[PDB]
């Protein structure tokens, strides 16, 4: 669509696009540095991102859309959190549930992103 | 729409043992980590316990590890907190919590993880 | 089609400034998050800065203070503002349009930016 690349499915793609904080390919921000090569978001944005589309009542072509977006290899978003220790659960080479020390200060981390 | 149902608090004598379970509808319930939170009278609401959508993986509080229980009945749509040992801390209005919906991955005793609370279940132990 | 039209590159001294140009198709602008990355010689594409639909901005440490990106979309061209270049700013810059849900990006072929010591 316009805004994915027919209305509701368009329009949670037009709010993701419109995401606060991005971090294109290659660039340095909040102590971290994205080496995919292309931009990722903050895990907040891709969050919306994921129940919008769930909801969307335009179901097929948001199905195409959080397949397409969530379900390519080696997807991560970034966010403030305290120091990542392990993870609790994986999934189909993703991780579901991390843990965290929770007695450090939060710093940006990155974070898998969901199957849709 | 979902809606969760809360049972199996009371007063008990410390020592002693309870079971609480929360059903959960309007939803597919195995998509999605459930949890307990407890509130005592002028504290923060805390983490208990949790546990992942397929039952895997389950995350305790400290100070309830080795005498809690925490369990999930996918086909009835029910997660159950078993509570042994009972202490007088232990009294709290206890709170079932179902995952929200997200796009990555979420860490279980964070309430941020949880968009959906039940209206809580009172266990009073008593000394 | 989309096209990305970089102009605005050149010779000049260290402690000059120049301004760079990137005209686009006017379809799409001010929807795209905007980014310059450049290439020195002998090393691979890196990061400059990006610019988001909004207009909030990020630089690399090595230009931080010294250069500005900024976008009209009224006329469908990104800018980015050099200042007190250094012959460690020779390179040739690009301009890139990205497009966040459907990840495409858009590249221009890109402008040569000489920085002499004297
Ligand atoms: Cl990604």
């Amino acid at each position: 669509t316009l805004w994915c690349g027919f209305k509701h499915t368009d329009a949670c793609c037009r709010t993701h696009d419109m995401c606060p904080d991005v971090m294109s390919a290659g660039e340095s921000k909040h102590g971290l540095t994205n080496t995919a090569s292309h931009t990722r978001l903050s895990c907040d944005c891709d969050d919306k991102f994921y129940d919008c589309l769930k909801n969307s009542a335009d179901t097929i072509s948001s199905y195409f859309v959080g397949k397409m977006y969530f379900n390519l290899i080696d997807t991560k978003c970034y966010k403030l959190e305290h120091p990542v220790t392990g993870c609790g659960e994986r999934t189909e080479g993703r991780c579901l549930h991390y843990t965290v020390d929770k007695s450090k200060p939060k710093v940006y981390q990155w974070f898998d992103l969901r199957k849709y | 729409q979902v809606q969760l149902v809360e049972s199996g608090g009371g007063l008990v004598q410390a020592g002693g043992s309870l079971r609480l379970s929360c059903a959960a509808s309007g939803r597919t319930f195995s998509r999605y980590a459930m949890g307990w939170f407890r509130q005592a009278p002028g504290k923060e609401r805390e983490f208990v316990s949790a546990i992942s959508g397929s039952g895997g993986f389950t995350d305790y509080a400290d100070s309830v590890k080795g005498r809690f229980t925490i369990s999930r009945d996918n086909a009835k749509s029910t997660v159950y907190l078993r509570m042994s040992s009972l202490k007088p801390e232990d009294t709290a209005v206890y709170y079932c919590a179902a995952e929200g919906s997200r796009g990555s991955s979420t860490r279980l005793d964070a309430r941020g993880t949880y968009d959906y609370w039940g209206q809580g279940t009172q266990v009073t132990v008593s000394s | 089609q989309v096209q990305l039209v970089e102009t605005g590159g050149g010779l000049v001294q260290a402690g000059g400034s120049l301004r760079l140009s990137c005209a686009t198709s006017g379809t799409i602008f001010s929807r795209a998050t905007m980014a310059w990355y450049r290439q020195t010689p002998g090393k691979q594409r890196e990061w400059v800065t990006t610019i988001t639909t909004s207009g909030n901005t990020n630089y690399a440490d090595s230009v931080k203070g010294r250069f500005t990106i900024s976008r009209d979309n009224a006329e469908s061209t990104l800018y980015l503002q050099m200042n007190s270049l250094k012959p460690e700013d020779t390179a040739v810059y690009y301009c890139n349009a990205q497009f966040l849900s459907s990840r495409t990006n858009y590249w221009g072929k890109g402008t040569q930016v000489t920085v002499s010591s004297g």
